[PDB]
RNA sequence: GUAGGGGAGCGUUCAGUCCGCGGAGAAGCCAUACCGGAAGGAGUGGUGGAGCCGACUGAAGUGCGGAUGCCGGCAUGAGU
RNA sequence: AAAGGUGAAAAGAACCCCGGGAGGGGAGUGAAAGAGAACCUGAAACCGUGGACUUACAAGCAGUCAUGGCACCUUAUGCGUGUUAUGGCGUGCCUAUUGAAGCAUGAGCCGGCGACUUAGACCUGACGUGCGAGCUUAAGUUGAAAAACGGAGGCGGAGC
C-alpha cells in the first residue's frame, strides 16, 4: 500500500517495497486496518487488536523501465535506466 | 645480488632501481621507443588543392537549388580529405636519465624473476643450432618461455633463429621494449653487464 | 589510419527503428521520422508516469461518491466522517470496498455518519 | 589450461594523471561549438593592438645593451665550498658557466 | 538432421509447379492487373481467361502458366485435371533508364520497367 | 536549465602485448520478451563461407537528421 | 566519368520438358548450384504475395498512459509478445529568436561520404614523471631486428 499491508487478504504471495529482513522466512507482522475474517467486518484500532502474518518469499528488481526526458529546440535529451527493488511476502496470518 | 651461469660465479654488483620497480617509468620508455620506430607515411590529398579537379561550376544564384564552387571540397564525393593525415614524425627526445633509468629498472624486473649472466658459449661448438638447444636444455630453457639473448659472440648469436624462444641482440644495443617483450633475459656477455660512470 | 562509419550507424539506426512498432506509416519505417516521433513520445512517457497517479485517484474518488450517495451521503461528507473517526484511515483500498463489498461499505458509511452528526 | 591476464608489456600502466583525453566537439547533442555568431571558421581577428593602449602611450627611448656581467655572489664562495680556487677555468667548473660576457 | 553442410548434400531443394518469366519488358503494375484475374482459378480457366483479356501482358502471363503446367506434369509427376493457380505474383526486374529531350533545353528520364512473372501450380484436392 | 566551464565514461579503425576461438562454421547480415545508470553489451536461433572476439596500452581520416550539403539507389505526382 | 569478386578446380550444365526467343524446371557435375555465368556477402529505402488481429457516424503532430477483446508461447506462461477497441492526455524536428505547431528557414525517402585539425628547438597554464640549485641537448657522428655518442647553444642563477 504505502508500505506494509492491512486488509482481509488470504494466503497470497504478494510483492511490496524492500523490507530489509534478508533471506527466506524472515517473518513479518502487519498492523491491520480492516478485516472480513469470518464475514465479521471491523475497521481502525478495533482492527488494530488483530494482526497479519507474512513470510519474506524473495528480494527482487522490478522490470527495467527507461527514464526519458525531452525539451524542444533547447537540444535537451536525457536517457537513464531504472529498476525498482521489491520484497515478495507470503501471507499466512490472523 | 645476482650470481653467474658459465665461466665463473661472482655477479653481485649494481645498485638496481628502487622501490620494487615502477611500471609508469617503463611505460614512458616503451611509448617513446615505439613512437620513434613509427614511420610517418600518411596517404591523403587533404587539400581541396591536392586532388585533380577544375575551379568554377554552376553559377552562384538562380540555377535553383545548389551553392557550390568546385567538385574538390571535402563535402564532395571524390574531393579533398580536409583534415586528413599528412607525412609527420612523433619522434621526440625522452630525457637521457629516464632512458638510463629505464633499462636498469627493466633489468631489475628480470632479477625479481628469471635473470641469466653467462661467460662465453664454449658450450656451443660452431653454429650448429641443434647444440644451442642442447646448451639451453641444461639451463632450464625448454621453450615454455620467450628468451632474449644479449651476447657479443657472433657464433653464439648464429645459433638463434628458433620459435617461441629467442630473439638475438648484439653489441650491448639493448632495449627496454625487447627485454619486457620476452619472458627471460640471458644477459650473457658481461661487457655492459658491469662497469660504467 | 582511416576509420569509416561502417556498422556503427546501421546498428544505431536499427535500435530506434525497433522501438517503432505499431507506428503508423513512415513513423515505423524511415529512421529520421521514427526517431523524431520518439522525442515527442519521451515527453508523453515521463508525463504519463506521474499523470496515471492523478488519473487513478480520480477514478477512485468517482466510485467512492457513487456508493456514498447510494447510502444517502457523498464523497466530501463520507471522507470527513472517516477522518473525524481518526480510527478510520483507509484512503487507499476504500474504492474496491464500495465496488466489491457492499455489506462492508455500508458499515463504513454508518461509522462515518456517527463521527460527524 | 586456463584463461590468464599475465604481467609484463600488457601490465604497463598509464601513470594516473600522465595524459588526459582531448576535446572531441559533441558532449551530447547541443554542441554547435564556439560562440553563436561572429566567432567564425576564419583565420584570426588578431590579439594585440595599435590603439587598444599600446599606441596612445609615449617614448623615443633609445636601446643599447653594451656589456652585461655574470653575477658571482659572495655567498657562493663563502658559507660552503672550501677554496678550490678562482683563476678562470676553476670558477666555471664549480658553477658559473656563460662565455661571451 | 546433422548440420547445414550435411543437409545441403542430403535434401537438395525442389520448386513444385513453379515457373518464372524473368526480365519481361513490361511494367509491373500493368502486368499485375492481368495476373490478378488468374489467382486462385483452375489452370484451365486461367488458360481461357488469358485468351480473352485484351491486355498485352496476357501473352507473357499465359506463357508462364503453360510452363508452370508442363513443369507440374513432366518434372513433378502431378495430375492435370487436379491443377490450379496456387500462387501468382509480379515482382519488378531492373529498370531500363532512357533520356528523353524536353522544351527549353531540359532532359528527363523514362523508366522502362521490367517484370519477374512467377506462377505456382498445385493440385486442388477438396479432401 | 540555454550559451559556457568542469568531471566520469560507451563505441569505431589501426597498432604493440597477452589470452584465446574458427570449415563439427569466422566476420558481416537477419530475429528476439535478456543484462548494465546511459553511450551500450551478451545469450539463443537463422543466413553466410574464411577469417576473428576478449583484456591492457598506444595512435586517429573516431561517432551525423539537418548544411536549397555530395554520390547512388528508389518513391510521389500517376497509369496522369 | 563510373565500373571489382562463379568454383578448390570449368568439372561452364550432354540430354529431357513449356516457349519463336527470353526465361525457367529437371537431370548430371560440385562440398555447396542455399556457387549457374545479370555467378562472394547481399543492409535500408522502395515494390509485392500469403497469414494474424482489425477498419465503412469519422475531426486526425498520428503518439503516450489506462483498461477490455482476440491471437500466440524458442532470453517466453503470469510473463508477457503481437494486435485491437474505447477513454484521458497531447501544438513535428531543426534553425533563428524578445517571442516557433507556426501561414518564418531547411528538408521526397534510404544508404554511404561529409566539419575544431596539423605544424613550430614558438608563447603561456594544468596534470604528470626524471634529475634538482641546478636541468637540458640541436645539427650531426657511429651503430640500426636498437640505441648510444655529440655541450655549439637554451633556461634558472640580480636587479634598477
Ligand atoms: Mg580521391
Ligand atoms: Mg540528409
Ligand atoms: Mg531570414
Amino acid at each position: 500500500i504505502q508500505t506494509g499491508g492491512k486488509q482481509y487478504r488470504v494466503s497470497e504471495g504478494d510483492v511490496i517495497r524492500v523490507e530489509s529482513l534478508q533471506g527466506e522466512a524472515g517473518d513479518k507482522v502487519e498492523l491491520k486496518a480492516l478485516f472480513v475474517g469470518g464475514e465479521q467486518t471491523v475497521f481502525g484500532e478495533d482492527a488494530g487488536k488483530y494482526t497479519v502474518q507474512a513470510e519474506v518469499v524473495e528480494h527482487g528488481r522490478g522490470k527495467k523501465i527507461y527514464i526519458r526526458k525531452y525539451k524542444s529546440g533547447v537540444q535537451y535529451r536525457r536517457r537513464t535506466g531504472h529498476r525498482q527493488n521489491f520484497t515478495a511476502i507470503k501471507i499466512l496470518g490472523i | 645480488a645476482q650470481i653467474n651461469v658459465i665461466g665463473q660465479n661472482g655477479g653481485r654488483t649494481i645498485e638496481l632501481p628502487l622501490p620494487e620497480v615502477n611500471s609508469g617509468v617503463l611505460h614512458e620508455v616503451v611509448t617513446w621507443q615505439l613512437a620513434s620506430r613509427r614511420r610517418g607515411t600518411a596517404s591523403t590529398r587533404t587539400r581541396a588543392q591536392v586532388s585533380k579537379t577544375g575551379r568554377k561550376m554552376y553559377g552562384q544564384k538562380g540555377t535553383g537549388n545548389a551553392r557550390h564552387g568546385d567538385r574538390s571540397v571535402p563535402t564532395f564525393v571524390g574531393g579533398g580529405v580536409a583534415f586528413g593525415p599528412k607525412p609527420r614524425s612523433y619522434d621526440y627526445t625522452l630525457p637521457r636519465q629516464v632512458r638510463q633509468l629505464g633499462l636498469a629498472m627493466a633489468i631489475a624486473s628480470r632479477q625479481e624473476g628469471g635473470k641469466l649472466v653467462a661467460v662465453d658459449g664454449f658450450d656451443i661448438a660452431d653454429a650448429k643450432t641443434k647444440n644451442f638447444i642442447s646448451w639451453a636444455k641444461q639451463n632450464g630453457l625448454d621453450g615454455t618461455e620467450k628468451v632474449l639473448l644479449v651476447t657479443d659472440d657472433e657464433n653464439t648469436r648464429r645459433a638463434a633463429r628458433n620459435v617461441s624462444w629467442v630473439s638475438v641482440l648484439p653489441v650491448a644495443g639493448v632495449n627496454v621494449y625487447d627485454i619486457l617483450r620476452h619472458d627471460r633475459l640471458v644477459i650473457d656477455a658481461a661487457a655492459l653487464e658491469i662497469v660504467e660512470e | 589510419p582511416r576509420a569509416k562509419t561502417g556498422i556503427v550507424r546501421r546498428r544505431r539506426h536499427k535500435k530506434v527503428l525497433k522501438r517503432a512498432k505499431g507506428f503508423w506509416g513512415s513513423r515505423s519505417k524511415q529512421y529520421r521520422n521514427a526517431f523524431q516521433t520518439l522525442l515527442n513520445a519521451a515527453t508523453y512517457e515521463y508525463r504519463d508516469r506521474r499523470n496515471k497517479k492523478r488519473d487513478f485517484r480520480r477514478l477512485w474518488i468517482q466510485r467512492i461518491n457513487a456508493g456514498a450517495r447510494l447510502h444517502g451521503m457523498n464523497y466530501s461528507t463520507f471522507i470527513n466522517g472517516l477522518k473525524r473517526a481518526n480510527i478510520d484511515l483507509n484512503r487507499k483500498v476504500l474504492a474496491d470496498i464500495a465496488a466489491r463489498e457492499p455489506e462492508a461499505f455500508k458499515a463504513l458509511v454508518d461509522a462515518s455518519r456517527n463521527a460527524r452528526q | 589450461h586456463d584463461l590468464k591476464p599475465t604481467p609484463g608489456s600488457r601490465k604497463d600502466r598509464k601513470r594516473v594523471g600522465r595524459g588526459p583525453g582531448g576535446t572531441d566537439k559533441t558532449a551530447g547533442r547541443g554542441h554547435k561549438g564556439q560562440k553563436s555568431r561572429s566567432g567564425a571558421g576564419k583565420g584570426a581577428f588578431f590579439e594585440g593592438g595599435r590603439s587598444r593602449l599600446i599606441a596612445r602611450l609615449p617614448k623615443r627611448g633609445f636601446n643599447n645593451v653594451g656589456t652585461t656581467y655574470e653575477v658571482v655572489k659572495l655567498s657562493q664562495l663563502q658559507d660552503l665550498e672550501d677554496t678550490t680556487f678562482d683563476r678562470d677555468t676553476l670558477e666555471a667548473y664549480r658553477l658559473v658557466r656563460r662565455k661571451n660576457r | 538432421f546433422r548440420n547445414k553442410k550435411q543437409r545441403k548434400q542430403q535434401v537438395k531443394l525442389r520448386k513444385p509447379g513453379f515457373a518464372v518469366a524473368k526480365y519481361v519488358r513490361m511494367s509491373p503494375r500493368k502486368v499485375r492487373l492481368v495476373v490478378d484475374v488468374i489467382r486462385g482459378k483452375s489452370v484451365q480457366d486461367a488458360e481461357d481467361l488469358l485468351r480473352f483479356i485484351p491486355r498485352s501482358a496476357s501473352e507473357p502471363v499465359a506463357k508462364v502458366l503453360n510452363s508452370a503446367k508442363a513443369n507440374a506434369l513432366h518434372n513433378d509427376e502431378m495430375l492435370e485435371d487436379r491443377l490450379f493457380v496456387k500462387e501468382a505474383y509480379v515482382d519488378a526486374g531492373p529498370t531500363l533508364k532512357r533520356l528523353i529531350p524536353r522544351a527549353r533545353g531540359s532532359a528527363n528520364i523514362i523508366k522502362k520497367r521490367t517484370s519477374h512473372i512467377t506462377i505456382i501450380v498445385a493440385e486442388k484436392g477438396n479432401k
